[PDB]
């Protein structure tokens, strides 16, 4: 077995080769391990059981108007906020979607995915997202204040941005112009039982001279690195620059791809690739155990330490501690930290907003306010 | 340009300290390069978009009076333009915030985007 | 794929609205040129776009069997429900010319259509 893993030196990836028990049992620092030693017929899924499937309805039946999705409250949901004509290029939101319901969630755990765009761009897409069990579409425009108004933007889960008018030939920094011009426009909304500065949205954002227009309070400097701006590293602004950053990576190792690709696509069996290649739709299946087993795979989900069963651990509990216990009681793979801004400061405010901690040592500590990544398992 | 020039560097302006720098990605035609060898301590050009920080450091906007947007009458779409321009208010105030702006919007319903931004 | 029809030729055409007319007589002219038997003649099924089709069968309305199947010669479904196994020849035609640069990769869909079909 070829065993992945999160180092940060080429001295952690020799180890792994050789290990030895009878060798190296106590121990006390990485200065121990040394190379010698020793010597009910219902269409629910797809035909391959690996997602969610529907029957194949119209689009009117998945359409809804303003006032129609003011009478439908429909909170803890994603809004997909999509700049589309019928000259743009088309971007496919059934890589969205796929892994967004992945047989991986129960029917009651599926996010409810409304896009907010002209529907003159989205009907010439939905035929590709028309096997899917819970879909709306709000036609009108994410600048328009009042279609985000009457989506219940406030409470949903996360909205996203995304560019798909791309074709700008000159002035490629003015390219992505309405996506951080939109995601202001959310992030300046007050509402009634507060103001949506802390309302999740990701977008979409191609150079990397542009990021940090979208969260600023304070000034970083103006010419900060990608990774090292505020809206970067909270996860709130997702470069385009990170697919050509995936190339040399790909050049060296020739699984980091094949890793991400089964992690991000939550299952991406060449099967299913051979079977949308001979007729571009993800026919439906019928249910035996060999398909409910398929859907064995884990997922990915964030966990608050406060109302955790790891609350005791919640307050200055050692990362290590955390992690084992996971691991041990519900195989979950503890995965990062992902800690909120101030809270290394005294003085309590009102930022919501939260960074990105990747694989922490035993010395770090850990506050309960906090939202600990992790890989679930599937009950 | 000329327009703006003619009322800035009006005779009856009198004594007025202010030397306006041009910063455009587009390099002058020869008209323009008539039109700014007409004024030689009062007027720069020079190459350079206001969406890169650099070049907002080469005209030095931090230590600038303030900074005045123009924006082309005529155009495909007004919208576009206008986003534009907004785009250029969100990139000065994001690196100088302490700053006047002074812009011109092609239509009144995109203002309120200006509004939205929070310097 | 009710209709069993081997013993065949089909055409993958790639034609627009906006691309240029080949004509297609000059194919089925030449194929059933009275010199066959009316059960020795080929029944020429047309793939590709029906509203490249439209404008040209205005000159093939005139010929005993032919068929159109409307659809794309990548959509693998399309040439798997025409019998491409069992057919007598598959013909694939380059319609869409009008590439001005690299014209070294003018035939893009038609080496790999033609891949598509022998894989």
């Amino acid at each position: 077995t070829l065993g992945f893993f999160i180092a940060s030196d080429a001295k952690e990836v020799k180890r792994a080769f050789f290990y030895c028990k009878a060798c190296h049992d106590d121990i006390t620092d990485p200065k121990r391990i040394k190379k010698c030693g020793c010597k009910s017929n219902v269409k629910k899924y797809d035909s391959t059981g690996m997602f969610h499937w529907c029957a194949p309805k119209e689009i009117e039946k998945v359409i809804l108007t303003r006032s129609e999705a003011a009478m439908t409250v429909l909170s803890g949901h994603v809004v997909v906020c999509i700049f589309g004509d019928v000259s743009s290029a088309l971007i496919g939101l059934r890589n969205l979607v796929m892994p967004l319901r992945a047989s991986n969630f129960h029917y009651h755990e599926l996010k409810h995915i409304v896009f907010v765009g002209s529907i003159e761009y989205l009907k010439r897409e939905w035929e590709t997202l028309h096997n899917f069990p819970k879909v709306s579409i709000l036609p009108g425009t994410p600048l328009s204040r009042a279609d985000l108004r009457a989506v219940n933007i406030n409470l949903c889960d996360m909205c996203v941005i995304l560019s798909a008018n791309q074709n700008n030939i000159d002035d490629t920094s003015l390219q992505d112009k309405e996506c951080i011009l939109a995601s202001l426009n959310i992030k300046s909304m007050q509402f009634d039982d507060t103001t949506g500065v802390n309302i999740p949205i990701i977008t979409e954002l191609v150079n990397d001279t542009n990021v940090q227009f979208l969260d600023q309070d304070d000034d970083d400097d103006p010419d900060t690195e990608l990774y090292l701006t505020q809206p970067f590293a909270c996860g709130t602004a997702f470069a385009v620059s990170v697919l050509d950053s995936l190339m040399s990576a790909t050049y060296f190792n020739d699984n980091i791809l094949t890793l991400i690709r089964t992690l991000v696509t939550g299952g991406a069996t060449p099967e299913l690739e051979a079977l949308i290649a001979e007729e571009n739709a993800l026919r439906g299946g019928y249910s035996t155990p060999q398909t409910l087993a398929n859907r064995d795979r884990c997922r990915v989900a964030q966990l608050a330490l406060l109302d955790g069963p790891f609350a005791d651990l919640g307050d200055g509990g050692c990362y290590g501690d955390l992690f084992c216990k996971a691991l041990k009681t519900y195989n979950m793979l503890c995965f990062g930290i992902y800690r909120l801004r101030d809270a290394h400061l005294s003085t309590p405010s009102q930022c919501t907003k939260r960074y990105v901690i990747t694989n922490p040592p035993y010395e770090f500590e850990l506050v309960p306010t906090d939202l600990i990544f992790c890989l679930m398992q599937f009950d | 340009v000329s327009n703006f020039l003619k009322d800035f560097l009006h005779k009856d302006r009198d004594d007025v300290n202010v030397e306006i720098v041009f910063l455009h990605n587009i390099s002058p035609n020869l008209e323009l390069e008539a039109l700014f060898k007409r004024h030689f301590t009062q007027v720069e050009f020079y190459q350079g978009s206001v969406l890169n920080p650099h070049d907002l450091a080469r005209v030095k906007i931090e230590s600038a009076d303030a900074c005045l947007i123009l924006a082309n009458k005529y155009c495909a779409d007004p919208d576009a333009e206008d986003a534009s321009n907004i785009m250029r208010v969100i990139s000065i105030k994001n690196y100088h915030p302490k700053i006047r702006i002074i812009t011109q919007m092609l239509q009144y319903h995109n203002k309120a985007h200006l509004l939205n931004i929070p310097s």
